[PDB]
């Protein structure tokens, strides 16, 4: 759920790289935020093979 | 005292140490930016966010502020009580004023 308060005339939302991140749903004219699903960097720590 | 740790506060720095920290302003210091406060929508996106969500981190340092103020206190002692001796073998003792 989106706490943004667009315009009635308003229908997408743009961040700074240039990419949707609110949408206006088509039936019910309500807005939505969407983020990307969680992600992250993995390490492997071990010894020497011998 | 305006150069030796002050005990009284809880980092362990000197006023001078103090002074210097708090002038200069940090952006990132590699602490831990968890997705759950990307994802708090507080309706206020900065570019951590948005540099986080494109592939890019940034990774913390190996020493922490305590070890290097520890090490700056040990020179600090080591060069108050001893001198220039501690830096050639070991430490002797020596009045301040006969150093001088
Ligand atoms: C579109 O149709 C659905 C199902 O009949 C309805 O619930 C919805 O209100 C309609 N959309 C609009 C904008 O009226």
């Amino acid at each position: 759920e989106s706490n943004k308060k667009f315009l009635p005339f308003q229908q997408f939302g743009r961040d700074i790289a240039d990419t949707t991140d609110a949408v206006r749903d088509p039936q019910t004219l309500e807005i939505l935020d969407i983020t990307p699903c969680s992600f992250g960097g993995v390490s492997v720590i071990t010894p020497g093979t011998n | 005292s305006q150069i030796l740790p002050d005990p009284s506060k809880p980092s362990k720095r000197s006023p001078i140490e103090d002074l210097l920290f708090n002038k200069v302003t940090l952006a990132d210091a590699g602490f831990i930016k968890q997705y759950g406060d990307c994802l708090g929508d507080i309706a206020a996106r900065d570019l951590i966010c948005a540099q986080k969500f494109n592939g890019l981190t940034v990774l913390p340092p190996l020493l922490t502020d305590e070890m290097i103020a520890q090490y700056t206190s040990a020179l600090l002692a080591g060069t108050i009580t001893s001198g220039w001796t501690f830096g050639a073998g070991p430490a002797l003792q020596i009045p301040f004023p006969m150093q001088m």
